RNA sequence: AUGGAGAGUUUGAUCCUGGCUCAGGAUGAACGCUGGCGGCGUGCCUAAUACAUGCAAGUCGAGCGAACGGACGAGAAGCUUGCUUCUCUGAUGUUAGCGGCGGACGGGUGAGUAACACGUGGAUAACCUACCUAUAAGACUGGGAUAACUUCGGGAAACCGGAGCUAAUACCGGAUAAUAUUUUGAACCGCAUGGUUCAAAAGUGAAAGACGGUCUUGCUGUCACUUAUAGAUGGAUCCGCGCUGCAUUAGCUAGUUGGUAAGGUAACGGCUUACCAAGGCAACGAUGCAUAGCCGACCUGAGAGGGUGAUCGGCCACACUGGAACUGAGACACGGUCCAGACUCCUACGGGAGGCAGCAGUAGGGAAUCUUCCGCAAUGGGCGAAAGCCUGACGGAGCAACGCCGCGUGAGUGAUGAAGGUCUUCGGAUCGUAAAACUCUGUUAUUAGGGAAGAACAUAUGUGUAAGUAACUGUGCACAUCUUGACGGUACCUAAUCAGAAAGCCACGGCUAACUACGUGCCAGCAGCCGCGGUAAUACGUAGGUGGCAAGCGUUAUCCGGAAUUAUUGGGCGUAAAGCGCGCGUAGGCGGUUUUUUAAGUCUGAUGUGAAAGCCCACGGCUCAACCGUGGAGGGUCAUUGGAAACU
């Protein structure tokens, strides 16, 4: 259900993963929070965040959640740990 | 070409052009199966599909092959009287082995598809992907040296139209898309389609 | 809008109509000689056959009576001189379990599935939300029990039997700080039904452990605990369409036809009841029969646009059948009770249950499904700080012309004859400067290893920063200790390697282009429109070449080219595919209109604006490919805004 999907795609080792948390009630290949991007976030460049960055407001006031790993990356973009300041704003 | 070289076989191939021919002592005229008989490329059952081996492995592809490259054809869907044949006919089987490029162009694929060719940039082994312009099919550089590499200062440079070489191993250039400049026109932009379209 | 012969298309033949093997493609594909390699994509059709189960769903003493052992101190040595045989700590760990959990989903199937079952679009006055985000309370709590712990026999057995008994982050005896609670006057909306206006009386606990450096609590941070709010989230009720199609299925139906009062759905009802008309339903083929998970999916007719589920994706239903109840917030539960049922096994008879639709293979089969395949490597998520497992999710390993693909088959020069013979009242041309031997040479080809990238991601280290709690800190982590394959001492490379280590078809039949011949005398039999064959077979059988293309060769089921030979677009009906003994008739279809108003439709304005193998380009990799994906165009395609001729 509810962690930062790193979501399997593609053909014969293509995996192409998109940013996504799934639903709390939904799999990895059902209905979900929102899609907030197209990029692999274990691409060989880097973890390459290209979101939907205005959305922070909310499906973090609401429900999503990351993993380990890109709750860093989320906030040097500004927007993860960023929330929290939001919050204390 | 023709399924045929004219060092030996210039008979059955209309167009093989690698040698002296067979028409002095032998008869030039086949030793199976592609000499002007009737082949059903015509009004359906007719006597042309012999000279469907001269559109055919003209550009190197079989059929189911050469199938794939008038689809190709049909790709460019501009003018498909002439936007199909330019790019139907925008291969190279001229790079290849025996006579000039450097000495590469006749007895066509022996030895320059490597595998190591090393062309600038990382790698492209067949020249049937058409060549790319700055990508030069060079040959690898560490086993460069051949009869077929650095013989283009005295055999012939210059494989066709916005196609052309250097001789420092033979680096292609391909700055642009050939053109029917010095590309062939032995594959009818008509007939050699009619045989397929009406 | 870009498509389009029919080898032919009847009679004696000239001609019309007609439909028509076939030859071309793709197909879950599959059937009849394995090749240079590799690569793709994929996956029990028959076998939704029984299913054996393995294993198939697991996470938390970071909750505690902690029991157990047992860290650590560990009296006394128990003396072939080294114990916790002792004090209390008794930590951490199954903890004995009591408890927070999910478990329908990663997993499966389409059995069933007539209607929102889904496709697919609406209105909703038809709202609730263990796990979840945020604003408002602290971290007051009964511990009876409760396995902790003890006690009582039986039967191989199944599994029970009597007697008592502690903790918890269990929960609960008693008061509490968050639209809490629905009444007095307080509004109108979508009449019904909402609108909170009022004043909140009414919410009321607790989960404190492990506890950071310390203030051992700040907020007990953690990750587990009580109270209004919304919301993520999902589901949620009311309308149109495919919500079924079908009379050699027609007359359908009876608290019926679904408001009022009682009851109840977060919502709302004949859902049952005191009343309502026989009404209501109708060849809108209701009734009933058949059927059903639904869409894309593909192919494709000129465009018109469509048939398309195997897969493959999405959206329903079912998980030994069934039936009652329980339930987890919701369960009839892929791996929950009682069960009938059914069989299975056991039986030592006293009775007990089992329980393949996870995923492999087991009997089986097939043309088809691999392999009772690999491991969690990575990613994934449920519970869990930390950490863990499920992995049969995931990714991979094999499988393959089901369908191919690049390389595949590299050099012709000197005697035309250095040598080569289907058909002779042979001429030297001759499958042939081919040929021996190699002009030109060292790719694939095998190759032998330096080997190497990929191999980076994820923490792993306090130096210390941020949250920093009263402050350094446990986590994120600048360090940076350098990880990482379900793959690669192989790739890249030396070139090692040499003219090396890599090509068949019907026929040699008019149309089948593959040559004439012989045993061949309508015989054998090749045999596609049609044949041939009868002492002159080209053809049966055979042949050196030999033909159309090559990993090549011909077929098999589907659609369409073929052939609009399937018709608004793109059929006619005398004969031909078809025009009524007949006429007479209601609804109707259409019957002649002449004027005039609306903007409802008659290439929406312009944009947010668009499903894949499928609306324009850019791409990257693809030995080319095999095939993969990516962004813009997001369209120029719906919605949203328009009002107005010369029809209505």
């Amino acid at each position: 259900a509810v962690k930062i999907r790193l979501t399997r795609l593609g053909s014969k080792r293509n995996p192409f993963y998109r940013i996504v948390v799934a639903d709390a009630r939904s799999p990895r290949d059902g209905r979900i929070i929102e899609q907030i991007g197209t990029y692999n976030p274990t691409s060989a460049n880097a973890p390459e965040i290209k979101v939907d960055e205005a959305l922070a407001l909310k499906w973090l006031n609401d429900g999503a959640k990351p993993t380990d790993t890109v709750h860093n990356i989320l906030s040097k973009e500004g927007i993860m740990k960023k929330f929290d300041e939001q919050k204390k704003a | 070409r023709f399924r045929g070289s004219n060092w030996k076989k210039s008979r059955r191939l209309g167009i093989s052009l690698s040698g002296t021919g067979k028409e002095l002592e032998k008869r030039p005229y086949a030793p199976g199966q592609h000499g002007p008989n009737q082949r059903k490329k015509l009004s359906e059952y007719g006597l042309q599909l012999r000279e469907k081996q001269k559109l055919r492995y003209l550009y190197g592809m079989t059929e189911r092959q050469f199938r794939n490259t008038f689809d190709i054809a049909g790709k460019k869907f501009g003018v498909h009287g002439e936007n199909f044949m330019i790019l139907l006919a925008s291969r190279l089987d001229a790079v290849v082995y025996s006579l000039g490029l450097a000495r590469t162009r006749r007895q066509a694929r022996q030895l320059v598809n490597h595998g190591h060719i090393l062309v600038d940039g990382k790698r492209v082994d067949i020249p049937s992907y058409s060549v790319k312009p700055g990508q030069t099919i060079s040959v690898r550089e560490k086993s460069q040296k051949l009869n077929i590499i650095v013989e283009s200062v005295e055999i012939n440079n210059f494989v066709p139209e916005y196609l052309n070489f250097d001789a420092d191993s033979l680096t292609g250039t391909f700055v642009r898309l050939p053109e029917r400049s010095e590309l062939p026109a032995e594959i009818n932009e008509q007939l050699i389609v009619e045989y397929y379209s009406r």
